[PDB]
RNA sequence: GUAGAGCACUGAUAGGGCUAGGGGGCCCACCAGCCUACCAAACCCUGUCAAACUCCGAAGGGUCCCAGGUGGAGCCUGGGAGUGAGGGCGCGAGCGAUAACGUCCGCGUCCGAGCGCGGGAACAACCGAGACCGCCAGCUAAGGCCCCCAAGUCUGGGCUAAGUGGUAAAGGAUGUGGCGCCGCGAAGACAGCCAGGAGGUUGGCUUAGAAGCAGCCAUCCUUUAAAGAGUGCGUAAUAGCUCACUGGUCGAGUGGCGCCGCGCCGAAAAUGAUGCGGGGCUUAAGCCCAGCGCCGAAGCUGCGGGUCUGGGGGAUGACCC
RNA sequence: CGCCUCCUAAAAGGUAACGGAGGCGCCCAAAGGUCCCCUCAGGCGGGACGGAAAUCCGCCGGAGAGCGCAAGGGUAGAAGG
RNA sequence: UCGAUCAACGGAUAAAAGUUACCCCGGGGAUAACAGGCUGAUCUCCCCCGAGCGUCCACAGCGGCGGGGAGGUUUGGCACCUCGAUGUCGGCUCGUCGCAUCCUGGGGCUGAAGAAGGUCCCAAGGGUUGGGCUGUUCGCCCAUUAAAGCGGCACGCGAG
RNA sequence: AAUCCCCCGUGCCCAUAGCGGCGUGGAACCACCCGUUCCCAUUCCGAACACGGAAGUGAAACGCGCCAGCGCCGAUGGUACUGGGCGGGCGACCGCCUGGGAGAGUAGGUCGGUGCGGGGGAU
């Protein structure tokens, strides 16, 4: 119970304290992933991610950092401009690092 | 039987005064419908008295409206004793908190016996039993003492069935006088 | 008495009222104006009680040797660490349940407890079962 | 977060149901049996406690802003300082023996340091009350009014009668009076009365005797005054006795346990005696509830004066509010 | 006869007592940083060298095991592994 | 940035123990010792209950266990009178009150025949010896005696 | 575009968002799922974490709805307490006036209500 949740409600708390104003919340998995954003619980959350609009469930990891880096423009004008980070149920490598570099892009604008 | 003079006024002063009469605070209560009848004494316990009367209710007249009930709570007097506030529930038709008199015969082999006395614990039941409970509620046995003692379990249930008790508890047991 | 393997040195001084009532066996023993008590006296009234009755059939209880009272000294002048254990004991004060059985069916345990408490050492009464009681 | 409170946190602990640990031992090599004899982690139920346990939780106290908010304090700067040990009373914890006109701390008042008046006999701190100075003025506190001494030996309704007033507990009692209650078969009551106190009532042991009136229990029947499995004076059983019954006698109310308020026993002293004293017990008393009334403080009002302080007219005064 | 902790301070805070209790006058070179992971004792049921109690499997659990050191606070949404 | 139980920890110095019946100067009953005071520890006396002894009989004689007061003695608690002053013991001499009265009597009770004891309530009236040893009052011992009490008053007495 | 509805996330409310009992869905969710060279990973195993994808299934995690047995919530009354003023008692202590006035103790109460992004569910 505690344990597992956990898992979760840990990267919880500890990415909450963490204040930047916004976090982007990835997901892993396949058609399971999509990334929503979200600031202060004000009660908003700016855009949604990737509607799962499939461009190569092969051993793309790109499936993932392309929804990524869309997303990353996505928001980058979608909400005008601003700065801050996000959750991740993962170290960023597979899954999650791609959610990262597509954000990546999302930032860097280049 | 029982009956009683409403209170319409309530909480301290007033219970307070009624002690001074002879009157004690009474809670009239039904399912979520609350009122505060007030409490004569002397009559008010002839009748709790009855005991039969704690047990297994009885009809009370307040205004003209007869009406079914028992004490389901009672603050009964700290300095001495009488009390501080009667408690009655008037039913519908579901009585499942029912403590109903039992009575037991444990037929000698007591203290007939090795000296051995039985101790009486349970003696009453809080079973289920909706507008239908006995003035006794009863079983029995022909054993008190080697270092005997029977409860819930054996039982042996009646009618109106039905045990919101538990799996046996001790209803009682046989100890002896310097003992057997 | 009994107050055995306690688990501190003593208490303090107070009173005034507590929660003694019920019943327990019908043949009741109730204080009323005291305070602590001898366990010893108590074990006193026990010997009066279970004497009387024949000699057998068990009572029952009531309070506890409770707290450690100390005189403290031995007689000297006033200035120890207030130390010493020494007489230990119960502390019920407004007419508190205490219960005895037997099976001496009447006034007989009347006397035993005439003579018990007549002794211990309050102003007290004594009865039976007289308002039930229901718990959950 | 103490009082309370509750028990699930921990620790107690009392009667209980289930349970193992020793079990007492040895079949004492495969060594497995009853017992429950077991200590019960326990067990739930029945049970009550804890300042240094608590799942609940106040009674107030704490404090921020808005508002009351002038007595008159409230603030900051400043020179002249005294105590640096004190006690008493009430409540709350220590302690001490839950002793001391003890000592520890705290909330309050206190008393000194004003606490000088009343006062309770007289008594630094217990209830009343703040004295700037007058009055051969009147209203009042507390607490008082037979007298000693101001003030009704008021009225009204009770309850004690011991002198309680005029110190005391444990506890004892057909005290006194009061309940809120029990016996009334005028099928005329209880103590007083009359007579019978009935035949199987005749061992059960012991019968030396039970053949109720010698010890180990008997708990039946007939039978009428209604019936003593005989409550009692007793020896050798036995024999005789009062009603426990009328039965008749009488009849018309009787013997009670709980809860009450007012007294007595218990409670023996040292120069001599004592509610202050005289005194007083159906106003004179005293306890309780009722209502009226007058007394009595430097306390409060009315003739006036002194005095300082804010302001008021400041002419020097001054006067007045 | 210096300091920390708990009671009594009586609920703000805060106070004696020859009042209750009980610790410290070390260190930890890495219990000092941060990043990534993990997550108790104990109850039960099943098991090699066991064999009240290791080690492993299988469930159960306001977290009462835990945090050099005493208490108390905290606190595994870990300060804990 | 180092030396430091200065650990009686705010720490005078670096560097310190005693003893005075041989003693001596300052103030306080803001601290003892005498006694007094209040408390009563208490001890003494009394009062409840009865397990229970008294062959039989609870209570004639007795009380387990536990309990409840009186009094101011004994061993103590406190600090205000007292330290500009209160002489503490033992005894003497003259004693004065007190009763839980020892001898006295009046008594009910007996396990009272008589006699004699012993068991309580009433009542201080007078009375309530000599020596021994011990500074000891207490005490133990000799001889009687109706009897040869307990104690209040700084344990009366130094202005005797 | 901007209606409620199915939801996948992801937010305030601390146990009526709990345990557990019966059911029930994958079409689309989403989970387990397949396998592992490649990211990257287990002091053992891709167990987890992870990479690598058709499938198979919906057992398992899983979302609503019915079920209150345990648990959680836990009023009306009612007493204790007591803030303050006065009495009654030598007494430990009792009682009277005026506001506040938990606990436990039958009620009866619940098996969450909702913040926002959104695949989208109903021209």
């Amino acid at each position: 119970r505690l344990t597992a949740y956990e898992r979760r409600k840990f990267r919880v708390r500890n990415r909450i304290k963490r204040t930047g104003r916004l976090r982007l919340s990835v997901f892993r998995s396949l058609k399971h992933i999509y990334a929503q954003i979200i600031d202060d619980e004000k009660g908003v959350t700016l855009v949604s991610a990737s509607s799962l609009a499939l461009k190569l469930k092969g051993n793309k990891t790109e499936v993932a950092r392309q929804v990524g880096r869309a997303l990353a423009e996505k928001a980058l004008a979608l909400g005008i401009k601003q700065v801050a980070f996000d959750r991740g149920p993962y170290k960023y490598h597979g899954r999650v690092k791609a959610l990262a570099e597509g954000a990546r892009e999302g930032g860097l604008e280049f | 039987m029982e009956y009683r003079l409403k209170a319409y006024y309530r909480e301290g002063e007033k219970p307070s005064a009624l002690r001074r009469a002879g009157k004690l605070p009474g809670v009239m209560y039904n399912r979520h419908l609350n009122r505060k009848v007030y409490v004569d004494l002397v009559e008010f316990d002839k009748v709790f008295r009855q005991a039969s009367i704690h047990h297994v209710i009885v009809l009370e007249l307040p205004d003209g409206q007869s009406l079914p009930t028992l004490v389901r709570q009672v603050n009964l007097d700290k300095r001495r004793r009488r009390p501080e506030h009667v408690d009655f529930f008037v039913l519908s038709d579901e009585p499942v908190e029912m403590y109903v008199p039992l009575r037991f015969v444990g037929t000698p082999a007591g203290v007939r016996a090795g000296g051995v006395l039985q101790e009486i614990h349970r003696d009453i039941l809080v079973k289920v039993s909706p507008r239908n409970i006995p003035e006794f509620i009863e079983v029995d046995v022909s054993g008190l003492e080697i270092g005997d003692s029977l409860h819930a379990s054996d039982l042996k249930l009646p009618p109106g069935v039905e045990l919101a008790v538990s799996p046996e508890e001790t209803i009682a047991a046989v100890v002896p006088p310097e003992d057997v | 008495r009994m107050k055995y393997r306690k688990q501190q040195r003593g208490r303090l001084k107070g009173a005034t009222k507590g929660g003694d009532y019920v019943a327990f066996g019908d043949y009741g023993l109730v204080a009323l104006e005291p305070a602590w008590i001898t366990a010893q006296q108590i074990e006193a009234a026990r010997v009066a009680m279970v004497r009387h009755f024949r000699r057998g059939g068990k009572i029952f209880i009531r309070i506890f040797p409770d707290k450690p009272y100390t005189k403290k000294p031995l007689e000297v002048r006033m200035g120890k660490g207030k130390g010493n254990v020494e007489g230990y004991v119960a502390v019920v004060k407004p007419g508190r349940v205490m219960f005895e059985v037997a099976g001496v069916t009447e006034e007989q345990a009347m006397e035993a407890l005439r003579i018990a408490g007549h002794k211990l050492p309050i102003k007290t009464k004594i009865v039976r079962r007289d308002a039930y009681d229901e718990a959950q």
